[PDB]
């Protein structure tokens, strides 16, 4: 046995191309569409649940996922490489920060190990790259909200808003004419939900999309009280009602 | 054990006694204490029998290979420096080791090296190593000249080896005496301690305190 | 580097004309406290060989899983197991050498002492003693423990040589043995009064007796004495 | 605490002749104050003519044997069935003895046979390598016993030639097999009556051109 | 690890991946040794397709290895600062352990003894580098230099020149070096390696570097105008 | 086995080039091109983002210049996820220096570090090479102010003005006409942003496709200050010397 | 074609061609002849020569007291499957006090050469090996190929025109079998099979090598006037 | 692309005899075995007048009683001979005596198939080690990359050796002198070799019971060319 592949599977073409990294951003072309918007005091993701079934429970798969209290993450292409990334992204947030800083790190620190992550698997022997692009949302003390993109070759872009996958050039089209630097989360919501729609053909409603946002501290998803320095988690996940109601003032 | 070497006009003089011990049982009385590394190098043999012999034998397979190598025979300085770097990667396992590296090359001269198993090298013109070596310092610096003929050399040698073989209760048996010059050692042969003393004793009027 | 904990006290073994007994106390100590009455320290590897062990008894039971194996591994592509390619003592007692010598190099020993009894392919007796250091060696009597001390002696009185081997019969040499066992009950404080014997003959093969007792004491004199002096009472 | 070593007793003696060798060794092995065996052969043919004893703890006398055993099956292998001189398996076995350095193996080797030149031959060993060849040397237990009465009877030590006065010594006339054999029996006997480890039968082992030969002879066994 | 044989024999009995480093010797820069009666020089062509330089800074093509001896080199530059590390490593470990500085000889035959070993070790390529190594041996005056090649084979040179166009420039030494009769200073030996590279190098200006090694760690590298007096002195007999 | 898909990085052409090195360098030749300019009293880094969005958040962003040290910056052209693990390696590098010496590392001594780092990957491993050029700018009291490139093959030069990734021909044409040696920082910033204003694809060269900063004994006596310029500074300095 | 590149490749039809390549090597190589009665085992090998200056390539090697075996093929992968069974038969003898069974080698033997031909990287044996001994069990002659497949045979033959040797031990099976307590016999049947695997040549006083072992006779090799005997 | 320890159709291991290849091509090697000792001489082939052909080191000793000539890729052979030096020495170390020449050219040959995917190729140099020891005497021996090692009365390596082996075919004979067999090189040299034989492009040496290996001066050797001339214009 032994994993004998110890050589790159990406290799720079005569023309200069990485092949792999293209085939990989390919493949997220072909994904479902996800967005991220950012307001002045929030950052809101979304993307929709393309459910592969009706007898599958699509709530019991998370494209958002929460990476660290205050950061959130939700992509385009391979639903199963996006999982993996989630798990080592949660895992590395606390082994190469949490465990020596005793905080969370801030979103770009913990964006730059993803890339870190997603570039190894582009240059390291015997593997391919993810077929991902993610939208990473998140807030920090010094920084404060932010919104990065990380694509397959690891390279990472903040955005004020953007748009990932399928109808991306539209999407993205759609964003520049209604994005302003004086938007309001709710008003960041509001476009979110226009901007999605476009992209949707079937069902359009709470149980059909995902959203995140990261906004106020929630003292009440906290889970105890007693320390006043732990206000609770800025990411939160928008509930199907809570969709809902705001696809009613739409 | 006592093993001396001195450098002078003629060339490096090497003496050692024979003995070897277990505790206060006699093992040997007809040790070889001198090793022919190649025809122009020697090394004398102190402390733990078996390492100054497995490593003296191994230098000499080092010192082969060197001048196998580099079409030259190798330094006094090289040599010893073998042994000591060797030794030094063993250091605090316990080896037991006191020696000499003698020898003559055209770039050094006459040399003599201390080699020791703690690590220790040093050159210098006179040694003395071995539980013996006080009784031979004092003949040997009381009686030593650069301007010595190569025969005086050799008694005085001798002569230093006898003075410890008497009174060190752990040296003795006989003495072996080699010569090192340009053209390389000369073998001087073994005298038996039993017959040099009264030869000694008789021809030189010393040893008045004992009697015969 | 161990302790033994629970223990297994003296193996003795002879040889006589046509052949070699074995025999062991059934007991399992735990230092003073006689812990296991029902041991069986006498392991036999086919029908030729018995191997006696003293010393660590869960040592014991990993060199008994050790003999087990070697058997069935003997067995693996031999279409001559049960006949020319069949385990010989001296086979068997050169593997447990072996073993023993290797862990004792490794500062982690058996700690046991070992003696194989049995007969080869020509009808020669095979009798040898390995132990917890990796020592071996042969004689016509071998004993372990209290044995050495006890037994040895007497059933020296019966084969002191190897020209004696060939007048003992397996009546006289089993008489030795039995009696041995009983000096040994009187005198060994770990010993117990329960024990097994193994006879291994060329020509009758291997008798392996189980539930054997010391018996025909004698105690009766013990009522006369009285203090240890001047006590008349 | 484990102490991986032990004493199993017994006395090993080795005479050069001029054309011929004997390795000498008691039969008695023991532990404490008990006897294991009255008749445990401790000196070995090795095959080439040489015979070899490891004396002292019994386990690494047997491991250190069968190690030189097997060293000299691999040479006739490796070289072409050349013979293994005498001189060069005394080296050999410095380097096996060297080898544990530092778990050393706890005996006093003696090896014998004939030199190149067709002459008797006694290497002696340390339990830790060191070799000399030597035309005469006891070890084990009461080599102390032995030694110095060798140094007397074989090598003529302290002995003078009558009328002279100390002045002429004894000429080192050569001694045969014969009188070898004398001075081995004696050896033994002599240990045996002062040494509580030595006893019960004495085996020579005789090299010659022509090979190598046994001897036994009884001693006593208490 | 990435075992993969790299190096290897074809059905013609040659290792194509050694002949291609030496391809790659060939284009590099164009190198001289010219060893006189004593002292050695080392010249080297710098290429003036790369203006705009800081000649400060810039690595320059003969470095050294020890205060006695020098090395220059043809081929990947990458690829000798590895070449040379080692040797500076190998250099001091000598030192350290003989208790003698290297020989000139023993150096090379390190150096080359290393790029032997990448034409036939797993998931390596060899070195596209060939090296002249110059000096003179600890307490002797007599003037050494040798040459190496990706292959491992070394030997030693009255002159000898490698690199691009190195073909023309040994054709020139071949017909004016003289070996009964050396260059007996160190003007003539100087200025017969300065013409040898004025056969190839184009201008003469910055185009040209000169490196003197004498006996006794007596190493000295020449200006741009003490090199420029000799293109002067040599294209005015010239006229003629 | 696996030999059959194994793409062999790390061999000689024919000609004696390296493959990969070679498509490495066509790779870096469509980045964002990258000046360097080196002054009497200071260093000049410019760069151009490629081509941009307007929704893209600038002042938070940084794909062309990094810090290694105080010292020590680098201007990046090519692959920016290759760029940044060798930019850690660097970082790591200097401050092993400054623990093992008590002193900043010499701007040389990390160049040559890195690009041994980069030559490491086209002579074994199989792996491909870092398809990333850097333009070193830094200071020591040795050398003074020094400009360096390397490039994929491990290979690296010292430069007075320096370009890198796309249109270096004609970048380095127009720094070779207008460059002289008694220049100084103001005048070397002028001449960074005219070459790419000249060179770059774009229509027109605005302050949010620019990264820029500059390495200055500008700072309170004997000492060196690194400035990277915020988007707002850059474009002051784009209507200073007259191009917006 | 194109499943031969290396062993880890089935060919369509279930064949390993890298096993019959090295298998092919084997028929390259000079012819050795093994036979054997119930007291005796003898070897006979014709060694091959470069030149007239040249010696004659050894074909036999000594493995154990015991035990031994000839080559035809790649001579240094024999001297590294013989420099196993050294080992083996060392391993039984230290340990266990015990002559290695010349079956129970062959299966040994068999197992080495499989692990080379199912693994990636490696390579099969080049070379075909007649082992022959006498143990506990009698006299035994053993044949190997590199595929891995041993077989144990009372006479064979393997090499260059090795077909006439083997078609003629084939007639004589009933004859060779029964020549019990006499060596030289043997070996004149020996020889007089490996006669029939000639051409042109014939054997000369080094050309011929000859190898026997039996109940009171240790495994010894016959060369040079040793061997004019039987010429 | 394929293994490197694949065999060809044939029964033949394709990197071994694409080295034997590489051997053709390398300079002559020619050694002689008599009863009065063993010589060996090479082709130093420089490959320009510069170089300085005294630093052509194609003849070697391995100890005092074994010597060593090479052919083809001649870099490869260093450490074929480091392993030879090591070797010979050890053996004296471990046992006090002098190594026998097959035992030292067994050794050097079980590194020659220590090649896969050890060493990423075989060697691409063929040796000639000759030697004496007190048991088989004078020998010549001529070690492969195939692992596989002759011993020959004489034997000829490189580009002239087919040419160069058919001449020793018909001038050797049991009796051969030192002398005799010196000349003999000398002759076959010349024949097979491009350039004129003389004493700067030519080497000698030879291996003796009593004074050991020995490689020839310039001196020596040019007075043996001299006698050689004079002795084939006798007839
Ligand atoms: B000498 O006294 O140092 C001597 C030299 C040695 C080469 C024989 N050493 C010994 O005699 C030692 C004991 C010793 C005594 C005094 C100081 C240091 C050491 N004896 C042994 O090494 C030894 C070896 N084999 C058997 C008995 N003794
Ligand atoms: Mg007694």
């Amino acid at each position: 046995m032994t994993d004998r592949y110890s050589f790159s599977l990406t290799t720079f073409s005569p023309s200069g191309k990485l092949g792999q990294i293209d085939y990989a951003l390919t493949a997220v072309k072909q994904g479902v569409t996800s967005l991220g918007i950012k307001a002045t005091n929030g950052v809101v993701i979304a993307t929709e649940k393309k459910s592969s079934s009706p007898l599958a429970m699509s709530e019991t798969l998370s494209k958002v996922s929460l990476l660290t209290p205050d950061i959130g993450a939700v992509y385009s292409g391979m639903g199963p490489d996006y999982r993996v990334l989630v798990d080592k992204s949660r895992k590395v947030a606390h082994t190469s920060y949490k465990r020596i800083y005793g905080e969370y790190p801030p979103t770009k620190l913990l964006v730059s190990e993803v890339a870190k992550i997603m570039q190894e698997a582009t240059q390291s022997g015997g593997v391919r790259p993810f077929g991902v692009s993610l939208l990473i949302a998140g807030h920090d003390e010094f920084n404060g909200f932010s919104l990065y993109q990380v694509d397959p070759s690891g390279s990472y872009f903040p955005w004020k808003a953007t748009a990932i996958g399928k109808g991306s050039v539209a999407a993205k089209t759609f964003l520049e004419k209604r994005w302003n630097d004086e938007l309001e989360l709710e008003d960041a919501i509001h476009i979110a939900l226009l901007t999605l729609k476009e992209s949707v053909e079937g069902e359009f409603n709470g149980d059909t999309i995902e959203l995140a946002i990261i906004g106020d501290e929630n003292p009440d998803l906290l889970g105890y009280t007693g320390i006043p320095t732990d206000k609770g988690p800025r990411f939160r996940k928008l509930t199907s009602q809570e969709i809902n109601d705001r696809l009613e003032a739409l | 054990t006592t093993t001396l070497a001195f450098r002078f006009q003629g060339g490096i003089i090497v003496a050692v006694d024979s003995r070897a011990t277990a505790g206060n049982w006699v093992a040997s009385q007809t040790v070889k204490k001198v090793i022919e590394i190649n025809p122009f190098l020697l090394g004398t043999v102190a402390g733990g029998a078996a390492d100054c012999q497995f490593w003296e034998t191994w230098l000499g397979s080092q010192c082969r290979l060197h001048e196998l190598r580099e079409k030259e025979r190798i330094s006094v300085a090289a040599a010893s420096k073998i042994l000591s770097n060797l030794v030094y990667q063993y250091k605090g396992a316990g080896l037991s080791m006191g020696t000499m590296i003698c020898g003559y090359t055209r770039k050094e001269g006459p040399t003599i090296y201390y080699v020791d198993s703690d690590g220790t090298r040093l050159k210098g013109d006179i040694f003395c190593v071995g539980s013996g070596q006080t009784f031979a310092y004092g003949v040997l610096d009381s009686n030593y000249k650069w301007d010595l003929s190569v025969e005086d050399a050799l008694y005085l040698g001798k002569r230093s080896i006898l003075a410890a073989a008497h009174r060190d209760a752990y040296s003795g048996g006989s003495v072996n005496l080699y010569h090192v010059t340009e053209d390389g050692w000369i073998y001087h042969g073994n005298h038996d301690v039993g017959e040099l003393f009264w030869k000694v004793k008789e021809e030189e009027g010393s040893f008045n305190n004992v009697i015969g | 580097t161990q302790q033994p904990i629970v223990t297994g006290t003296s193996v003795i073994s002879m040889k006589y004309d046509n052949g070699v007994i074995i025999a062991a106390d059934n007991l399992g100590s735990y230092g003073s406290l006689l812990r296991f009455n029902g041991v069986e320290r006498l392991i036999p590897v086919g029908d030729n060989t018995v191997v006696g062990i003293s010393g660590d008894i869960s040592d014991m039971q990993h060199i008994e899983r050790l003999l087990k194996d070697l058997v069935t591994e003997n067995a693996y592509d031999n279409p001559l197991a049960d006949a020319e390619e069949a385990l010989e003592p001296s086979y068997i007692f050169e593997y447990l050498a072996t073993v023993m010598y290797q862990r004792r190099s490794k500062m982690n020993p058996l700690w046991n002492a070992i003696i194989v009894a049995g007969v080869q392919s020509n009808g020669d007796q095979f009798l040898r003693y390995v132990n917890l250091l990796g020592v071996t060696y042969s004689s016509p009597t071998l004993a372990t423990g209290f044995g050495a001390h006890m037994a040895n002696p007497l059933l020296r009185k019966v084969v002191d040589r190897e020209s004696d081997i060939p007048k003992t019969t397996v009546q006289v040499a089993e008489e030795a043995i039995v009696n041995a066992m009983r000096v040994l009950y009187y005198r060994d404080a770990r010993s117990s009064r329960n024990f097994s014997l193994a006879i291994i003959d060329k020509n009758t093969g291997l008798t392996f007796k189980k539930n054997l007792q010391v018996e025909n004491m004698k105690w009766d004199f013990a009522k006369d004495i009285k203090g240890y002096g001047t006590q008349k009472i | 605490q484990f102490n991986p070593y032990g004493d199993n007793g017994g006395t090993i003696l080795g005479i050069a002749g001029e054309d011929f060798a004997v390795l000498a060794g008691d039969t008695r092995n023991i532990t404490d104050y008990s006897i294991n065996s009255r008749y445990e052969p401790k000196v070995f043919d090795c095959g080439d003519n040489i015979v070899m004893s490891a004396n002292g703890f019994a386990a690494d006398g047997d491991a250190l044997v069968k190690r030189f055993k097997n060293s000299v099956k691999w040479y006739h292998f490796d070289h072409n069935d050349k013979k293994l001189s005498i001189n060069s398996a005394a080296r050999n076995i410095q380097h096996l003895l060297y080898g544990k350095r530092f778990f050393p193996y706890y005996v006093h080797t003696i090896i014998a046979g004939l030199d190149e030149d067709g002459k008797g031959a006694v290497y002696s060993f340390d339990p830790v390598g060191s070799y000399e060849r030597e035309q005469c040397r006891a070890g084990g237990a009461a080599a102390s016993l032995i030694m110095p009465f060798l140094d007397n009877q074989v090598n003529f030590k302290n002995q003078y030639e009558p009328g002279t006065n100390g002045k002429v010594k004894k000429p080192l006339k050569y001694l045969s097999v014969e009188e070898v054999i004398k001075l081995v029996r004696d050896s033994f006997t002599s240990a045996t009556e002062r040494h509580i480890q030595v006893g019960d039968g004495l085996e020579i082992l005789i090299v010659t051109k022509d090979g190598v030969r046994k001897e036994f002879y009884e001693l006593k066994r208490d | 690890g990435y075992d993969r044989a790299l190096s290897i024999f074809s059905p013609d009995g040659h290792i194509f991946q050694v002949e291609y480093a030496l391809e790659a010797v060939k284009r590099g820069t164009c190198a001289v040794g010219v060893k006189g009666k004593n002292c050695v020089v080392l010249g080297c062509e710098r290429r003036s397709t790369l203006k705009l330089q800081d000649t400060r800074i810039t690595p320059s093509k003969v470095s050294k290895i020890d205060s006695h001896v020098v090395l220059s080199f043809s081929g990947l530059n990458a690829d000798s600062r590895i070449l040379i590390e080692k040797a500076r490593v190998e250099a001091q470990s000598h030192r350290l352990t003989l208790e003698d500085p290297v020989t000139v000889e023993y150096l090379t035959r390190y150096v080359a003894g290393v790029q032997q070993r990448y034409t036939q070790s797993g998931g390596v390529r060899p070195f596209g580098v060939s090296t002249l190594i110059a000096g003179f041996d600890p307490r002797d005056d007599e003037p050494k230099l040798y040459q190496t090649e990706p292959s491992g084979i070394y030997s030693s040179w009255s002159a000898q020149t490698i690199g691009r166009n190195s073909k023309t420039v040994r054709e020139f030494l071949e017909k004016n070096y003289d070996r009964k009769e050396p260059p007996a200073t160190v003007e003539e030996c100087v200025k017969l390696t300065v013409r040898s590279l004025l056969e190839v190098v184009q201008t003469g200006a910055k185009n040209i570097e000169i490196t003197v090694v004498k006996p006794d760690s007596d190493i000295v590298a020449l200006s741009s105008e003490e090199i420029n007096q000799y293109v002067t002195q040599i294209e005015q007999e010239k006229q003629e | 086995g696996s030999r059959r898909y194994d793409s062999r990085t790390t061999i000689f052409s024919p000609e004696g080039r390296l493959y990969q090195v070679e498509y490495a360098l066509e790779s870096i030749s469509h980045a964002g091109t990258a000046i360097g300019i080196m002054a009497s009293d200071g260093i000049v880094l410019a760069a151009e983002r490629k081509v941009t969005s307007t929704l893209l958040e600038q002042d938070t962003s940084t794909e062309k210049l990094y810090k290694l040290n105080d010292k020590i910056a680098v201007a990046v052209a090519g692959l920016t996820a290759d760029a940044e693990i060798l930019i850690n390696t660097a970082r790591i590098h200097a401050q092993n220096y400054l623990k093992t010496y008590n002193e900043d590392i010499p701007v040389e001594i990390l160049v040559r570090r890195l690009s041994d780092i980069k030559q490491g990957y086209t002579q074994h491993g199989g792996l491909r090479p870092f398809g990333v050029s850097f333009i070193y700018a830094g200071y020591d009291d040795r050398y003074g102010y020094q400009l360096y490139t390397s490039n994929p093959s491990g290979n690296y030069t010292g430069w007075k003005a320096i370009s890198v990734g796309a249109n270096t021909s004609a970048a380095q044409t127009l720094l070779q006409m207008d460059y002289k040696d008694d220049m100084k920082v103001d005048d070397a910033i002028e001449l960074a942003l005219k070459t790419l204003s000249k060179t770059t694809d774009s229509s027109a060269l605005t302050y949010d496709r620019l990264e820029f900063a500059t390495i200055r004994k500008g700072a309170n006596d004997g000492e060196v200050y690194q400035k990277i310029f915020k988007p707002q500074e850059i474009k002051d300095i784009l209507v200073k010397t007259g191009i917006t | 074609n194109n499943y031969d590149g290396d062993t880890v490749t089935f060919s369509p039809t279930g064949r390993l061609f890298q096993v019959e390549y090295a298998l092919e090597a084997i028929k390259q190589g000079s012819v050795t002849v093994g036979l054997r009665s119930n007291t005796h085992a003898v070897l006979v090998a014709l060694k091959r020569n470069a030149d007239e200056l040249s010696s004659y390539q050894k074909k036999i090697i000594k493995c154990d007291e015991h035990m031994g075996l000839s080559l035809a093929g790649l001579a240094p992968d024999a001297r590294v499957l013989s420099n196993y069974l050294r080992q083996q038969c060392n391993y039984s003898s230290l340990v266990f006090n015990r002559k290695l069974a010349v079956e129970r080698a062959g299966h040994l033997l068999c197992d080495k050469a499989q692990k080379n031909t199912q693994s990636y990287g490696g390579r099969p044996y080049g070379v075909g090996l007649l082992i022959i001994g006498y143990d506990k069990s009698g006299a035994h002659l053993l044949e190997f190929q590199p595929s891995g497949n041993v077989t144990e045979l009372y006479g064979t033959a393997i090499g260059a025109r090795s077909q006439g040797a083997k078609t003629y031990l084939e007639r004589t099976l009933d004859t060779f079998i029964k020549i019990d307590g006499n060596p030289d016999e043997l070996i004149k049947a020996g020889v007089e099979a490996i006669s029939q695997s000639l051409r042109d040549e014939s054997l000369t006083v080094d050309n011929l090598s000859i190898a026997i072992v039996g109940k009171d006779t240790p495994f010894t090799i016959y060369d040079g006037e040793a061997v004019a005997k039987y010429i | 692309d394929r293994g490197v320890s694949t065999f060809s159709p044939e029964g033949r291991l394709f990197q071994v005899e694409y080295s034997l290849e590489a051997i053709k091509l390398g300079s002559t090697a020619i050694g002689i075995a008599t009863k009065e000792g063993v010589v060996l001489g090479v082709e130093k082939r420089a490959t320009s007048p510069l170089l300085e052909s005294d630093s052509i080191e194609k003849i070697v000793e391995i100890d005092r009683h074994i010597g060593c000539a090479m052919s083809g890729l001649t870099a490869d052979a260093r450490s074929m001979i480091e392993h030879a030096r090591t070797a010979a020495v050890t053996h004296n170390l471990y046992y006090d005596e002098d190594i026998n020449v097959e035992s030292l050219t067994q050794s050097v040959c079980d590194l020659a198939l220590r090649f896969g995917e050890l060493m990423s190729r075989p060697f691409g140099v063929a040796l000639l080690i000759a030697g004496h020891d007190a048991d088989d005497g004078y020998q010549l021996f001529h070690a492969e990359p195939s692992g596989t090692f002759y011993r020959y009365n004489a034997k000829a390596i490189g580009s002239g050796s087919e040419g160069a082996q058919a001449e020793l075919l018909n001038e050797w004979h049991s009796s051969l002198t030192l002398k005799e067999a010196e000349l003999l090189v000398l002759k076959i040299l010349k024949q097979v070799m491009e350039e004129k034989l003389d004493e700067n492009n030519a080497q000698l040496s030879c291996i003796t019971k009593q004074d050991g290996f020995k490689i020839y001066d310039n001196e020596k050797t040019a007075e043996l060319i001299k006698e050689l001339k004079e002795k084939e214009a006798a007839e």
